[PDB]
């Protein structure tokens, strides 16, 4: 069973509100199917 | 399982009654984070095994997606898909004629039901007089954090029942940390580890679960000086300096050169007044211009206006470092902020041996 | 025994929770009797009318209508001849969905048509049935109120004969309307106060209470008669009730506070007390403010404490989350070696969580320009309610306390 | 619709369906065109001041369409405005319906007691000194023949259970209930509308923050003895106010920072709370 890939280039530009919106969804639903995500920050790792 | 958690479990049960009987049309259930809403909720429901839909507000992010989710779980329980409300109640009207929907009370439990003042207007006074409308013996439950003086609409509707869930305390969360005690140590040895923990942190954290979590993650150093050979004096003394170093983060878990001026003198003319800046820069006694001359006071050699360090701005500007106030389609006038904290410009002024305290018209 | 509670139980939290109808009207004899005489008029006759209720939201608005209704559908064969429609203003908030209920209740759609074809003349050009309106108000923040306008013309008209009923909570409905209708729509109105004195309250209460004469043992009836006839006159009761009367004179509150009364009912205790009274008026009046504040922890005690002392030195002005920050450090640095040594995230995140919880909120919010740091917030709380929650708070510290009392 | 009205003449005239655009194409295309010859059209529109549009084109195509000869149309318009025609409409088609407006004044107490005649021909019902004065009320108010039959029904009525049922009707379906509602009003209410009372008077202005009521109301109750009130009583006796519209707030979010304001006058706050 493989699971998924999904990959953020630029958070910076990313609003909040859908980042909240997709972590509390598909926290649910783990079981349903795995899920890693992979962050890229050009800033210190304090931004997050 | 549930500890520490009878009055509520009793008071629920009493309130249920029988399968046969009617209930409250609606009950609001108010509580903390850690106050377990969802777990004492969903563990009662499957303890009496009763007929329940279990719905996220956050996830049926719209109202179709809201209302065809609840009745596929119900036909489920028992493809339907509707649009609008009064097809919902007729729909409902006509699943719920079913024979283990005949004389039993039918329960939707809601959580997270704080953005349901943020869907649609009518959609709240429509779920609280459900059992009126339908008139086929539904209950609605609902969960959050915000109490209910914050969920009334200015028209006035049906009061549904208000309860608290109580908080926790020393003893509460003892009792709950320590039920579950690995089985490849003395239960007085866990109880121990609790007991030093919550002196340790009971102060600001109160979250079962960070709590909880802090205990696991530090557990193996907790265990480690007794592998290597009942001794609390021991243990502490070997222990301390690990905890004050992980309460340094409870909640917490290289510019080029031109760069690096560019936020030295947009934090310079974000925080000190148009005014003094000759009384700094002028040797004889905000807009792109201001920064462009204090930029030009500041560096020592005659710097070329290159369009590079206009793409600088640019990528300081996407950085999230500098913020745009002015409209886009004004960039002859443009209008900027500087969102970098005083320890941060602190910081990078000492890597290029520059003192900015003693331009800050405030400090002085 | 058990079989005789649970029968009650059942009776009881019918009574309650769907309202069902009782022959018991309290104070509405002339208001009834106009309308059950106006209502008889219409469906004995080809006359046409419009009357509005006019009364506060829980004070039996439909029960009036419902009782009327059953008393005089099943006079003689009108019935048959006699149609009912019901709109609420909730369940309906377009034209078109009204339209489209109007015609499925009729079960005209085969007559007029399955598409969602815009022509209406079908039943216009067709065009005795009585119309019932809950939430009248509504329909009349419509684009155009072009049903209302249409229902009060078809009334006015001489073809065939409409009633039209309409329940508002609001007392301006008068001026809600538009000219045209407001000149075609007959001024029947009906007020539904509760006009009534604090011993008729206690009566009410007595008779909503007592068993009824169909229940099947008659020597348990008449003891439950008994013991609420004895508990009536108890001050301790009296006294509740009294309180509840001073607060709002509605009947659901009556109904929702005996209901939770009864919850409280067992095998070992068959008949309630006083004390049973007192505890479900206790849990129906605590404040949920206080609630929330005797939940928290100690740095937010510390942090609200500051947020006074801010709301006290600058009068009725906003604040940020620097100054909060600079006087907590003031109050931690007079004192000498307090274990209070914590750095700024930890304060910022508690102070997000503070804002979470919705005590403190925004003024002409904006997002970007500003960050969270140097945006201007306000405290929702009372200074008497701060020191009361303190107050019973279980483990407050002295420092903090005396910090609190500077 | 608006655009609807193409379709409902054109089904009138032909009884052929077609688009909103393609009936009005079709309705200029036979009043435009040499077709054959037609009986006159006598055209009725009623509420004119509900067909207006942005664009104005539906009200220039029906007071520009009869001008055309071969239109023979006759279009009378009856409105309840008379400065539309000036305000409303453009000069071009505002001199098409220039000169040629009829104002129907209202009728004169003469006129209504005649009409009460005529509808009472042969029949000795009412005495003539109710039928004067509800004619002459009908003319000190609005001049209405079907408020004045209104109140003739309404005395007939209360006959059933002279002049004291023309006066009984014309002050019960004109008169405002805002005082007796105040009058069956809670005690608790009556003090929170004299605390509202006394801070207008202290302050001068006429909006009131709910803190500032609050902290009257609590004044005005230890003065009168009675117990302390919670701030969730008293706001909950302040939303139910709200919702007979005998305040105005928004009290969805706001809580303590609610403006407050009354929907009634001060003399008759006064004149109800004197009693
Ligand atoms: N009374 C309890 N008895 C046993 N475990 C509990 C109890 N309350 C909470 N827990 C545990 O703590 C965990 C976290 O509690 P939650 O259920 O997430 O809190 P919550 O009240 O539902 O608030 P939300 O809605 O999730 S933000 C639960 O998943 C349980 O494992
Ligand atoms: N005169 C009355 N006679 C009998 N019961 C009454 C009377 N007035 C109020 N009630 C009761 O008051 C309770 C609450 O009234 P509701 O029926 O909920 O209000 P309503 O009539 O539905 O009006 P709205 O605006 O639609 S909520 C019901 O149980 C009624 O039986
Ligand atoms: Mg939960
Ligand atoms: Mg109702």
């Amino acid at each position: 069973s493989p699971p998924v890939v999904v990959i953020l280039k630029d958070m910076e530009s990313f609003a909040t509100k859908v980042l909240q919106d997709f972590i509390i969804i598909s926290s649910q639903h783990l079981h349903e199917f795995p899920l890693i995500l992979i962050f890229g920050i050009a800033t210190s790792p304090i931004i997050i | 399982v549930v500890l520490c958690r009878e009055s509520q479990v009793s008071i629920l049960q009493s309130l249920f009654g029988e399968r046969h009987h009617f209930s409250f049309p609606s009950i609001f259930i108010y509580g903390h984070t850690a106050s377990g809403k969802t777990y004492v909720t969903q563990t009662l429901l499957k303890t009496l095994e009763l007929p329940h839909v279990f719905v996220n507000c956050v996830e049926c992010f719209t109202l179709r997606l809201l209302l065809e989710q609840i009745l596929n779980k119900l036909n489920h329980l028992s493809e339907i898909t509707c649009e609008t409300f009064n097809d919902f109640v007729r729909l409902f009207k006509q699943v719920t004629t079913a024979e283990n929907l005949k004389d039993q009370t039918v329960y939707i439990v809601l959580d997270k039901a704080e953005y349901l003042r943020d869907m649609e207007a009518n959609l709240l006074p429509g779920f609280l007089r459900l059992q009126e409308l339908a008139d086929r013996n539904v209950t609605v439950l609902f969960l959050s954090e915000i109490v209910w003086e914050k969920f009334r609409p200015n028209t006035g509707c049906f009061e549904p029942f208000v309860l608290y869930f109580p908080d926790y305390s020393i003893g509460n969360l003892q009792k709950i940390l320590s039920h579950d005690h690995p089985p490849e140590y003395s239960a007085d040895f866990y109880a121990a580890y609790i007991n030093i923990l919550l002196g340790v942190f009971y102060t600001v954290c109160r979250d079962l679960k960070e709590l909880r979590h802090l205990a696991v993650l530090n557990f193996p150093k907790y265990c480690e000086p007794v592998v290597k050979g009942r001794d609390t004096r021991k243990l502490w003394r070997n222990i301390e300096p690990h905890l004050k170093k992980a309460m340094q983060t409870v909640y917490l878990r290289e510019l080029p050169y031109y760069s690096k001026f560019i936020l030295i003198a947009a934090y310079l003319a974000s925080y000190n007044p148009a005014r003094t800046d000759k009384r700094f820069f002028l040797k004889h006694h905000f807009p792109l211009d201001r920064l462009l001359a204090i930029l030009y006071s500041i560096v020592d050699s005659r710097v070329a206006p290159t369009a590079n360090i206009f793409s600088q701005i640019t990528s300081l500007v996407t950085l999230q470092l500098l913020t745009l106030v002015g409209h886009d389609d004004q960039l002859d006038g443009p209008k900027y902020k500087c969102t970098v904290s005083l320890d941060f410009i602190r910081a990078i002024a000492r890597t290029v041996n520059f003192d900015i305290i003693k331009y800050l018209y405030d400090f002085l | 025994h058990t079989e005789c509670l649970s029968q009650v139980q059942r009776i009881l939290r019918e009574r309650f929770c769907r309202q069902s109808p009782h022959s018991n009207l309290f104070g509405v004899q002339v208001q009834y009797k106009h309308l059950s005489e106006l209502l008889k008029r219409t469906a004995l006759h080809g006359e046409s009318n419009s009357v509005l209720i006019i009364g506060p939201r829980g004070s039996g608005k439909t029960m009036l209508i419902n009782h009327a209704l059953k008393e005089l559908m099943e006079i003689e064969e009108v019935s048959e001849n006699v149609l009912q429609v019901h709109l609420n203003g909730l369940l309906q908030i377009n034209d078109k969905i009204a339209l489209k209920e109007i015609t499925r209740q009729l079960n005209l759609e085969n007559v007029v048509g399955d598409k969602v074809f815009g022509s209406f003349a079908e039943n216009l050009s067709f065009l005795p049935v009585i119309f019932i309106l809950d939430e009248f108000d509504l329909f009349a923040h419509h684009k155009n109120q072009t049903l209302l306008y249409n229902l009060f013309d078809i009334s006015q008209s001489a073809q065939t004969p409409i009633a039209v009923i309409g329940l508002t909570c609001r007392l301006d409905i008068l001026e809600l309307l538009e000219k045209r209708v407001k000149s075609r729509f007959s001024h029947r109105q009906i007020h539904l106060m509760n006009s009534f004195g604090f011993p008729q309250y206690v009566k009410i209460f007595k008779e909503q209470l007592s068993l009824p004469a169909e229940f099947p043992d008659k020597v348990f009836a008449e003891k439950w008669n008994e013991n609420v006839q004895y508990l009536s006159e108890d001050r301790s009761v009296q006294e509740v009730l009294q309180k509840h009367f001073n607060i709002s004179k509605n009947l659901r509150s009556l109904h929702m506070l005996l209901m939770l009364a009864l919850n409280r009912v067992t095998a070992s205790h068959p008949f309630m007390t006083a004390v049973d009274l007192m505890e479900a008026s206790q849990l129906c009046s605590m404040d949920s403010k206080a609630n929330i504040v005797h939940g928290l922890s100690v740095l937010e005690i510390c942090l609200i404490i500051a947020m006074k002392h801010l709301n006290d030195i600058y009068e009725e002005e906003p604040f940020n989350f620097q100054m909060v920050y600079n006087e907590f450090q003031k109050f931690v640095q007079r004192k000498a070696h307090s274990v209070y040594n914590f750095e700024k995230p930890v304060v910022m995140k508690a102070f997000e969580h503070l804002q979470q919880l919705e005590l403190i909120k925004p003024m002409e919010r904006t997002s970007g320009n500003s960050q969270r740091e140097y945006q201007l917030m306000k405290l929702l709380l009372d200074n008497t309610q701060i020191m009361n929650a303190l107050q019973k708070y279980p483990n407050c510290p002295t420092d903090v306390r005396q910090w609190a009392t500077s | 619709e608006p655009h609807q009205v193409y379709v409902q003449i054109l089904q009138k005239l032909t009884g052929q369906k077609a688009t909103a655009n393609h009936a009005a194409e079709l309705l200029a295309k036979q009043f435009c065109t040499r077709g054959s010859p037609q009986e006159t059209t006598v055209l009725l529109v009623d509420e004119l001041d509900l067909l207006w549009t942005h664009k104005q084109d539906i009200m220039y195509n029906l007071f520009d369409w009869p001008t055309h000869k071969e239109a023979r149309l006759v279009v009378l318009a009856i409105a309840n405005t008379m400065d539309l025609p000036e305000r409303i409409m453009m000069n071009r088609v505002s001199s098409r319906l220039g000169l040629t407006r009829m104002c129907f004044q209202p009728y004169t107490y003469s006129q209504l007691q005649q009409i009460l005649r005529s509808r009472l021909k042969h029949l000795k019902a009412f005495e003539d000194d109710a039928i004067q004065l509800v004619a002459r009320k009908v003319a000190a108010l609005s001049g209405d023949a079907r408020r004045c039959l209104d109140i003739c029904r309404r005395a007939t009525e209360i006959c059933e259970f002279t002049i004291a049922h023309s006066m009984e009707a014309v002050d019960e379906m004109f008169s405002s209930s805002y005082i007796t509602a105040i009058k069956n009003s809670s005690v608790l209410e009556q003090s929170f509308l004299r605390a509202i009372l006394a801070e207008f008077r202290r302050s001068g202005l006429e909006e009131a923050t709910f803190q500032q009521i609050y902290s009257q109301h609590v004044a005005l109750c230890r003065m009168e003895g009675l117990p302390y009130p919670t701030m969730s009583e008293t706001m909950a006796v302040c939303s139910h106010l709200g919702s007979c519209r005998l305040l105005l707030v928004e009290p969805s979010r706001n809580d303590l920072l609610l403006r407050v304001r009354l929907n009634v006058s001060q003399d008759d706050v006064l004149y109800a709370l004197k009693d």
